[PDB]
């Protein structure tokens, strides 16, 4: 039932096993060379050996740069962190652009923690303390009585447990939760594995940024004065580099211990041309870092003036010294046949039945105006067809929707 | 009459798009006259919004000033109804000291997607005055056990059967539609729901937004919630920056993106934040993602019909000669100027102890109040007296 | 929690941490402790 | 340590700076509202427990300073007509003030005879303004 | 006595019954066309059904635009909210200029709300708490004694005020406000010297319910609900310690308050008195502010807005090269009705000078009045009316009770106008 | 096998500054080849930093892009080693909404001066055997136990309150600070770890003396002291970064107190290096501040790198040699880097391939060296890994010239992308 | 920071009320802006209308510009 976006048809890069690009596969048509480059950098990301490597997708608007980045994300899976970004997002009223960039670098490196989580559940508190706490737990399948610390007792009082109120208590932390007060004696636990002693292997994916923000201020309402930290507005701060180094050291410790796995991901900076000279200059050193992710830039700019310079023109709006450290992937214009293929792919993705002559006329419209405009006429034309009792888009519907809506060039001509 | 908070504004006469079931626009209906092509385009866009299957579709309403772009937007809002989110902002409102332009646009986008959640509560209570608890009602009499102290306040009504919530005869069901922005402002702080009113929300983090998107997708899969996609209306979109437009580019590519309606009344002009000239003050890359609906200038009879609708909205009766004089004025100066002449001439007739607006009243109001062209001419005649020419 | 470095500021010092690392109950002794019986040999007060 | 002082005045060359505040502190908000409430049917247990824990902990932390915390943060919802307006609203009371001050210094006692009960109430207020003890018959 | 300001002479538009402007009346002379148009706008504001209507006062400086706006304010009276504003006030350090404009729009809409006020006042005979859900408080007045069960909030406010017994207190149930206004009069005779003030016991009922009309604006409700000050819960108390910054009140709060106000209007407990927002020096607003005003004037809730500008072809601020007639964008000029103010003839200037002399309590001879009118023709109207007070001061120094021509000449020589100063520059 | 947070970066193969004890740069040592004169200069500056005598000496590394300035800076940092502060920032990092550029530069300077503070504590540690009835003004006994000793302590009121507040229990290891009477519980007894488990931690009994003198050396920076003293809970700013313009008076007090400690032998000042990469991104205000911040007795050695030609200084219309004002250029010594010959580029590529763990044929090395000379060094470095991946996809062990050509066609350099753009420039936005 | 306009209106009204009721006496002072040419156009525009109030002092300005 989920909604169809602009890139909902991009399932992957559509490469064969030798790395070559199928003409049309997984929603992508054409751009075979750019797709093969994206495949090799997908292999680079999966190798997880290189840090701070930059790729620039350069080409006119509508040539599939963002589609290729999303295809890379699909080829990596949700296992690998994909952080999407726009160059306009660096301008924040709270932190400096450098901090925003550093944070987005932080969250493109993922951490996977393996824990064997043990817990004790049941109808519980059939006993409370028979120096020690003794609690009996019964859960259909059986009953166990166990000995707890006095500190667990103080936490239990804090939770106001009573005899007959199902609870969580975890061996790995001593944290306690009373899940309910089933009025049998308001929830009682199921019985697939309804044992009292429950343990299973857990994996949680966390980004380095999550660890940084967790360590940026106290953990909230637990502490005497961190309670008043909950009444603050959650301002974002310039997490110090020392905190980053220390978090890196502890994460490395636990990677060595084998309970954490480092999954470095992709930072995708769309509209990289909107960064100013300060941001690019910082990106130099950020990419020099051995703890940096793989960065993908996309630019449609021809010879734009670099933001923050007022005079200096560089190829993609990107300073020359940054272009010297990035690999360039060139996206090209689409032939009318590839445009027809893409229009058909979008129509299929949106559940739209289109006649052959309608598809050819829409391809002609796209060759006249642009691919995006033709792709956009599909849903309104389908709505018109449904209004007139049809389930297929016919040439009349596309003609009428073209007459109702304009492209950039037609509107510009009207404006001139 | 009693003056309510809602009074006779510019677009009060518009009750919706006057559209047939085939979406064909009636000449005059629901307070909208003319703009047949633009109204038809708005109808098909409105069907797209109601269907709510395609995410992040952007429509631009372009035309000369006073051609009814904002009127078409308000008609779309009235047709859409109060149950689907319609977020209206001006392009100027994203320039905030509390948050970045990117954050303001993100919030506006997340104020346009609504999650609908229906809950089953438990309510049976009724006519009881006794104290322990037994209940009696015209058709019911019951006893309830209790083992807690909440009854003291309850003494001095109805309760929840499940958790025992106390508050001053069947389960009953409640529907709450909540926007994504509401969800992430409520969950940004301990009392973050206050920021929905004070505006002290301050750049909700991307982490919580990602988590809330994931949870909303989970709720949609599990059937607990359904997504009600809305429409974000940005009036005077030419006030946005190049940075704001570049953000809008990729903000529209989320599956949680609303339908975007933009209005602009300028030709090829400078994009704010740049020295570049683009057709609508909008960069061509964003115009690439837009379907553009153009509004035609109104004819004489369309202008007269609009004046009639506005007159009956304002409850002022004019003579036919007054209607022709006012239509000539509107075609000579502007539609807004004539719309305002309507009210001023009604006041002038009222002072006269008259009942119907005559040509003399319109002449008097025309003398008293000037249009831009006449004021500019009189200014040119006194050019030196005015400051900083 | 092992990545909670800010919380540890309220708790210990680095000398205490080095002490703890040197003094953490070794694994072997833990099983020795859990095997042996209670050595309740308190000589009781004398006041000599 | 660091230095500090109280000899600092504000504009008058005078008293203890709480009398100054009391003298000039009179505004009341035109509208006073309790904070908006989140009306959720059956709020989740975790949220309610967290809120209860936070409220309980914040109290018993401000408990040593609760009286101070309240003297501050307490809005002025009421401003009363000051006691000096009596004896200024009436010229009779203005002359009676001088008469009674002279009579006090001279040692004489006074009995004030008025037909109106309500003017007797106003006279009670006026006598308290001058710290004059009385009995009402 | 009252201080004389630059507009103290304007008491109205000076229009007769039919709306035609008397040549001189209510402290205004000339500008008959503009005064008649302003009378029409006054009728528009009194009609009360039109929202978001904007008028622009256009004319060179000195022509009386602000004077006409304040004349409109005088015509409306103190009942109708008249919010004066300058274009330079939008540039706030705390909130966006759009928020400032919206706040000014909201405080130009006024509410008169009839509220029932529940008052408990009396001498505290006893104060007994019950575990802490209760406080049993006895209150004594002349009418009698009553003991009341009050909330923990009222008890704990009583502890804030430190009322023990024999203390006269005033409790407002609605707000939970407690006032300890002193100790009872019966305890004055206890001691020769005691450190408190004694107040007579209340003479009315212990429990009094009173209907009062409160004058508030929509902005008052917005600010109260965005910075809540009621409620005694600890969370809100600790939020009261924050610096009271202005926040960008959301459209949701304003919609909710609109719903509440609509309910009040239906219930008959409130009446809406929409007023006028006066933005002087509107040319100071930048392009963003004008483009927001585009939307703010379409709202069905908007007040009547009056703009005044003296600029001829100024660049629109924020646009850096766009010249619009009055420093105002053309798209906004399409939404306004322009009232033009013309320059004054020598005779009108002389009349204005005489009116200002009368308002400032200055006797000026005919020769002096003619000389000052000649000066104003040469320099400006503003310059001439400024000479009056210094000239009167010199006349008093000379020991004369009127301004003669020599005093005007002396003050003219001592001070300069912009044109003479520019000449010497 | 296992991935750490640190992996193959641009400069990960620079293990140090490859120069003799005579400061003569070996042709190829410690992962750094070529740039002989600049490496010798870096060795001289490194010796200056190690001696720590002269305050606020500024060095500029200038040269064309790709000439090794950041490589030389990282080599200096690697030769310097830890425990001597080497602060690396970009010129962009000083433009913050938190604080002024002057304040940011001041913090960067205070972060490059390290302080080693030593103290004696005289603590008591032991496993508690007993705490007996205090009911009387309360008086009690505490029995502490090491593996070699146990003693009984008579408790005053304050110590009794501290012990009852920490809920000190029989069978746990505490440490008591005699000066402060501060009780720190660090673990539970070795008689259980015997059914427990919670936030608690288990420790074995202390051995030796109950009362121990102890020397602890604390390493901080001047910035850390500044932010600790900035406010009551200011140490939290070391984490959040919410420092906000530390007062000058606090900094003067800290400088004086540090000088006192150094005279007393309590503190040891380790001056370090502040590295500002891309110093051309600084304002003229920032350069003006640097002029005077260097003239402090507590100023570190400042190293800055810039590839600019003769550019206008930021915030001004003035053309200056390195984008840096000429008054600041007089205050520093400029290290210039000569471009790389074919041999140097080949050697650099060989070292990079060693870092990547990729094996390349000699023909491939010739072709990649020619590609780097034509295009740029960094592009060749990136082609290394790209061709390694293409070779692996081909199931080959050695990268051939064919793979390099394949990745060359797949990935463009700046010049070829600029050309393809230029022939299509009407399709690209804004020129 | 940015005392509310309504608070100031309340202060003005209560001060006038105090003056009528014999409690307060208004002492109009002098505001001296030295180097008034350092004000920008917005500040001058505000000064224009800040001088129209009855609670406005006498304003002395000094400038050597021409
Ligand atoms: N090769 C392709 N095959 C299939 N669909 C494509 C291809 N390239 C682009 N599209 C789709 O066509 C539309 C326009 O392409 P986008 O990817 O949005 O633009 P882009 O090229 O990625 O970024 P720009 O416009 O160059 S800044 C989107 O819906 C894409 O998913
Ligand atoms: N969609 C449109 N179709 C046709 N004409 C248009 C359209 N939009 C603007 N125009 C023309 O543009 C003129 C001025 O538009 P405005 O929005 O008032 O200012 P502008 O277009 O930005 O022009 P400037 O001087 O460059 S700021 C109008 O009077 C129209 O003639
Ligand atoms: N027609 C009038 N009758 C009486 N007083 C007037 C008239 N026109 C102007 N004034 C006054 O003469 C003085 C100068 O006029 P102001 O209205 O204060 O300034 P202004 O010229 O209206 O401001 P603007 O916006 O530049 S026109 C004030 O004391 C006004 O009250
Ligand atoms: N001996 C060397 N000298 C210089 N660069 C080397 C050397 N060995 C390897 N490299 C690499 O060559 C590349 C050139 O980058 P660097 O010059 O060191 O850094 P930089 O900050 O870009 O300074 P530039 O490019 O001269 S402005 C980096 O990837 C280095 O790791």
């Amino acid at each position: 039932t989920q909604r169809i976006a602009s890139h909902s048809h991009v399932k992957g890069l559509g490469l064969d096993e030798s790395g070559l690009a199928k003409q049309a596969a997984s929603g992508l048509v054409g751009q075979e060379n750019a797709r093969e480059a994206c495949g090799v950098i997908v292999e680079l990301i999966k190798s997880k050996k290189m840090a701070g490597r930059a790729v620039l997708l350069a080409g006119p608007p509508g040539t599939g740069k963002t589609a290729l980045a999303l295809a890379i994300a699909q080829e990596l899976g949700s296992k690998v962190p994909f952080c999407p970004m726009v160059g306009s997002e660096v301008y924040s009223t709270e932190i400096k652009k450098t901090e925003v960039l550093m944070e987005n670098f932080r969250r493109a490196i993922g951490l996977r923690i393996k824990e064997t989580k043990e817990v004790y559940e049941g109808e519980v508190t059939e006993l409370t303390p028979c120096s020690h706490v003794i609690i009996g737990l019964k859960t259909a399948k059986g009953t166990k009585q166990l000995k707890l610390d006095p500190s667990i007792f103080e936490s239990l009082q804090k939770e106001r447990v009573e005899a007959g109120d199902v609870i969580y208590i975890e061996a790995n932390s001593g944290a306690v939760k009373r899940q309910g007060r089933c009025d049998t004696y308001e929830e009682y636990v199921p019985l697939p594995k309804g044992d009292v002693h429950k343990k299973k292997e857990i994996i949680q994916d966390v980004t380095l940024h999550d660890l940084d923000v967790a360590n940026a201020r106290p953990q909230g309402g637990q502490d005497i004065l961190s309670m008043m930290g909950q009444l603050m507005k959650p301002k974002k701060t310039e997490i110090t580099d020392k905190l980053r180094g220390e978090i890196n050291k502890v994460v490395n410790k636990y990677i060595d211990q084998g309970i954490a796995e480092l999954v470095p991901g992709v930072l995708f900076v769309d509209e990289v041309h909107m960064l100013d000279i300060e941001c690019f200059t910082y990106l130099h050193r950020a990419l020099e870092s051995s703890i940096a992710p793989i960065v993908i830039f996309a630019s449609n700019r021809g010879n734009c003036v670099i933001r923050g310079t007022e005079d200096i023109t560089s190829p993609h709006g990107i300073p020359l010294d940054l272009l010297d450290r990035v690999m360039i992937i060139r996206t090209m214009l689409y032939t009318p046949q590839e445009m027809k293929q893409i229009i058909k792919i979008r129509a299929q993705t949106e559940g739209i039945n289109i006649s052959e002559e309608a598809l050819n006329h829409l391809g002609e419209i796209g060759t006249k105006t642009t691919l995006r405009y033709s792709v956009q006429l599909l849903t309104p034309a389908n709505l018109l067809a449904k209004i007139n009792g049809k389930d297929s888009i016919e040439k009349e519907h596309v003609e009428e929707i073209s007459e109702l809506f304009y492209d950039a060039k037609s509107s510009a001509k009207i404006l001139a | 009459d009693v003056t309510r908070i809602e009074r006779i504004g510019a677009h009060s006469h518009i009750r919706g798009l006057g559209l047939d079931d085939a979406l064909e626009p009636r000449q005059a209906s629901q307070g909208m006259v003319g703009q047949l092509a633009a109204r038809r385009a708005a109808g098909v866009v409105l069907e797209m919004i109601r269907e709510g299957k395609i995410a992040g579709r952007a429509v631009l309403i372009a035309g000369q000033p006073g051609t009814g772009k904002t009127a078409i937007a308000m008609g779309m809002a009235q047709a859409l109804g109060p149950d689907t989110p319609f977020t209206a902002i001006a392009g100027s409102e994203i320039f905030s000291l509390e948050m970045s332009k990117t954050e303001a646009l993100t919030q506006a986008f997340r104020r346009s997607i609504g999650v609908r959640i229906k809950e089953e509560t438990e309510i049976i209570e009724g006519e009881v005055v006794e104290i322990q608890l037994t209940l009696k009602t015209t058709e019911m009499e019951t006893i309830y056990d209790l083992g807690t102290k909440m009854i003291e306040s309850l003494t001095k009504i109805t309760i929840d059967k499940a958790t025992g919530k106390i508050s001053k005869q069947k389960r009953k069901e409640v529907v709450h539609t909540v926007s994504l922005h509401e969800i992430d402002v409520i969950n940004s702080r301990t009392q973050g729901f206050l920021a929905l009113f004070s505006g002290d929300t301050g750049e909700i983090k991307s982490e919580v937004r990602e988590q809330i998107n994931a949870k909303v997708a989970e709720w949609r899969e599990e059937g607990k919630a359904e997504i009600i996609p809305g429409v974000l209306f940005i009036d005077e979109v030419h006030m946005l920056d190049i940075e704001s437009f570049s953000f809008l580019n990729r903000a529209l590519e989320s599956d949680m993106a609303p339908v975007l309606i933009m209005a602009t009344n300028r030709g090829i002009t400078r994009i704010r934040g740049t020295s570049y000239q683009s057709p609508h003050g909008i960069p061509i890359d964003l115009l690439d993602r837009l379907l553009i609906v153009s509004t035609t200038p109104y004819s004489e009879k369309d202008t007269k019909q609009i004046l009639r609708i506005r007159c009956e909205e304002e409850d002022v009766e004019m003579s036919e000669d007054a209607y022709t004089v006012l239509t000539r004025i509107g075609l000579e100066t502007s539609l807004r100027y004539a719309i305002q002449l309507i009210t001023a001439a009604s006041l002038v007739c009222r002072k006269r102890k008259g009942t119907e607006v005559q040509v003399d009243d319109i002449k008097r109001v025309y003398s008293l109040f000037l249009d831009e062209s006449r004021s500019t001419q009189y200014m040119k005649e006194y050019q030196d007296a005015f400051l900083f020419n | 929690s092992m990545f909670d470095l800010i919380g540890l500021e309220n708790k210990i010092t680095r000398h205490e941490a080095e002490l703890l690392s040197k003094k953490k109950i070794p694994r072997k002794l833990m099983e020795e402790i859990s095997t042996s019986a209670a050595p309740a040999a308190r000589p009781a007060a004398a006041k000599l | 340590e660091s230095p500090s002082e109280l000899m600092l005045t504000l504009c008058r060359c005078g008293e203890s700076l709480q009398d100054v505040i009391d003298r000039v502190a009179f505004v009341i908000p035109p509208v006073v509202a309790a904070p908006p409430s989140l009306r959720v049917p059956r709020p989740p247990p975790l949220y309610s427990h967290r809120m209860r824990i936070l409220r309980q902990g914040l109290r018993e932390h401000a408990a040593p300073y609760f009286q101070q915390l309240r003297q501050t943060t307490a809005p002025r919802l009421l401003q009363f007509p000051e006691l000096r307006l009596v004896q200024f609203d009436s010229g009779k009371l203005e002359a009676l003030a001088i008469l009674l001050q002279k009579l006090k210094s001279e040692g004489r006692r006074v009995l004030i005879l008025s037909q109106m009960i309500l003017m007797l109430d106003i006279l009670e207020m006026f006598l308290n303004f001058h710290y004059l003890t009385y009995v009402r018959i």
